[PDB]
């Protein structure tokens, strides 16, 4: 099989773990549980060909940024991660993650993601947010984002539906064959 | 009797070895002579062009040390420039998903993190590394 490594970053929060355990095993974790460093595979036939899929989790919280880059060399394709329903992750996508990899990985395909997808119907969480003068992010914002960072793909999905989570990871391949 | 091959092995250690810390602190010989020795065995370290290096892997309280051989001596491992010496303080341990006999070590430090890629002989011996380094930081004060 041809080995490529995807490394998946975003807010703290956002659905990485879980986008990421529901995709190799197909089942939602437990709990929380705020990750530090994990690794994970899977092997996948993506347009026929064998692919060894290394997966790299990363925190999400400030106090690992010292952390998070020692599992970037080499890496073949980024996954910038923010929550449909968190603007605030949104916005960190230019104002934090997209400089980071940019700083460390010039030149390699960068797909961003859009997680929590079947919260941004769900009524009940719509309200949360107007509480805090917020609204859930819509498609045309996040494809505008994706075009100013020169990602490859945006693509929307949710962890817990399952909801174009294997389109995410087929695409990641496809911008690395 | 752990403490005896112990201190056999720091008789056989090169007395002008050292190595530098993330801090740029440099840790010598001297400062081992006060440890307790936990666990020993042969490891083999990746490097990050992808070679392995010949390590004997000392696990102590408060430390890790990764050691080589120089005939019939050993000194400090120096590979890819990373500390030898790993304090027990906020280490942690996970699996490689590519190799079963794999672990990745993760040094928490003062200067900042370092990670080390480390295969043994088998997924038993990983695994037995694992939770002997888990309870040595978990007794570490
Ligand atoms: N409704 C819904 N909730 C989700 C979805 N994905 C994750 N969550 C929830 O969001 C929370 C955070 O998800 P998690 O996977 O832990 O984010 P993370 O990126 O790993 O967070 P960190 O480890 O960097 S701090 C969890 O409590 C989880 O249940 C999803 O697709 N839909
Ligand atoms: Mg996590």
């Amino acid at each position: 099989p041809q080995a490529i490594k995807c490394v998946v970053v975003g807010d703290g929060a956002v659905g990485k773990t879980c986008l990421l355990i529901s995709y190799t095993t197909n089942a939602f974790p437990g709990e929380y549980i705020p990750t530090v460093f994990d690794n994970y595979s899977a092997n996948v036939m993506v347009d026929g060909k064998p692919v060894n899929l290394g997966l790299w989790d990363t925190a999400g919280q400030e106090d690992y940024d010292r952390l998070r880059p020692l599992s970037y060399p080499q890496t073949d394709v980024f996954l910038i991660c923010f929550s449909l329903v968190s603007p605030a992750s949104f916005e960190n996508v230019r104002a934090k993650w997209y400089p980071e990899v940019r700083h460390h990985c010039p030149n390699t395909p960068i797909i961003l993601v859009g997680t929590k997808l079947d919260l941004r119907d769900d009524k009940d969480t719509i309200e949360k947010l107007k509480e805090k003068k917020l609204t859930p992010i819509t498609y045309p914002q996040g494809l505008a984002m994706a075009k100013e960072i020169g990602a490859v793909k945006y693509l929307e999905c949710s962890a817990l539906t399952q909801r174009g989570l294997k389109t995410v990871f087929d695409e990641a391949i496809r911008a690395v064959l | 009797e752990k403490n005896q091959k112990w201190l056999e092995i720091l008789n056989k250690i090169e007395n002008k070895t050292y190595t530098k810390l993330k801090n740029g602190h440099v840790f010598r010989k001297q400062a081992l002579m006060e440890r307790t020795l936990l666990y020993d065995g042969l490891v083999y370290w990746k490097t990050a062009t992808g070679r392995f290096k010949d390590i004997l892997a000392l696990l102590l309280t408060d430390v890790l040390l990764f050691l080589q051989e120089k005939d019939q001596k050993y000194i400090f491992a120096a590979v890819d420039q990373k500390p030898s010496v790993i304090s027990l303080q906020k280490l942690i341990a996970r699996e490689v998903a590519n190799e079963e006999r794999g672990m990745f070590l993760i040094s928490a430090s003062s200067a900042g993190p370092e990670m080390y890629e480390i295969h043994t002989n088998s997924k038993e011996e990983r695994n037995n590394w694992m939770r002997r380094i888990q309870q040595a930081v978990e007794s570490c004060p």
